[PDB]
């Protein structure tokens, strides 16, 4: 095998296996899903002695892009860190946030813009590095902010109000409200609203996607499955995650 | 973060 050698040892024989997921998403104002999709991939961190015969079941949520197919997968990993596998999702996306804008105008003064956004997972779970990106026109020439969760910062050179949450668990709402003073500007000059875009941080796969298990055989060594110490993480982040208002 | 695999 030109991916692993041959005398390895370890004493405490141990696996890591991270799914990494991109959710994105592209939403109409009234909430219709304009786009949506999820690219991961599983990467594994194995300490494990021999030759180990592995095999990696999940639960077919997937579309999979040297192992051997079968929901399962078999295949001898190399030691240390690897990516086991590549994968693209566009049916049956948890979106784990839905932002709800709302602008008014006022005269050629001032816009008025309240976002509300609301976490759609499990309420033992924690969202976290939240961010909230509200575009703001470049006759923009101060802005106020209410907020009773977070901070938020009107960035003038970024022409946007960013709003930082730390932590959110799931099945909350929260919401700014800003209000945008504008300088005159030339009158034919209508303001083509950006979208509200979103960054965060997930504890779960929006795809869906379970570790069923990760199962050792190692024929030689006298160590068995149900000595191999094994964990899992997933981690969720954002990609383009962007809400037309 | 890392849980235990069931
Ligand atoms: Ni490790
Ligand atoms: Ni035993």
């Amino acid at each position: 095998i030109g991916w692993r050698r041959e005398g390895i040892k370890y004493r405490r024989n141990e696996l890591f296996l991270d799914v990494l997921e991109s959710v994105n998403l592209l939403m109409s104002p009234q909430g219709q899903v304009l786009s949506a999709h999820v690219s991961g991939r599983v990467v594994m961190k194995s300490y494990l002695s021999g030759m180990p015969e592995c095999k990696f079941g999940m639960n077919d949520k997937i579309v999979i892009e040297x192992x051997x197919x079968x929901r399962s997968i078999s295949f001898i990993p190399p030691d240390g860190e690897f990516e086991l596998m590549r994968y693209r999702t566009t049916k049956d996306i948890i979106l784990p946030f839905r932002v709800i804008p709302l602008v008014r105008e006022v005269g050629r003064t001032k816009l008025e813009v309240k976002v509300v956004i609301k976490s759609n997972f499990k309420p033992s779970l924690l969202a976290q590095k939240i961010e909230v990106r509200i575009p703001t026109p470049l006759n923009t020439s101060g802005v106020q902010v209410i907020c009773m969760k977070g901070k938020a910062k009107y960035k003038a050179s970024e022409n946007a109000i960013v709003w930082k949450i730390k932590r959110m668990a799931g099945m909350k709402e929260s919401q700014i409200s800003a209000e945008i003073e504008l300088l005159p500007t030339n009158d034919k000059k209508k303001w083509a609203r950006p979208p509200i875009s979103m960054n965060f941080e997930v504890p779960f796969a929006p795809s869906g996607l379970k570790v069923r298990y990760l199962k050792v055989f190692e024929p030689k060594l006298n160590y068995s499955d149900h000595d191999v110490i094994k964990w899992v993480r997933y981690i969720g982040r954002s990609g383009i995650y962007e809400t037309r208002c | 973060g890392y849980m235990p695999m069931s």
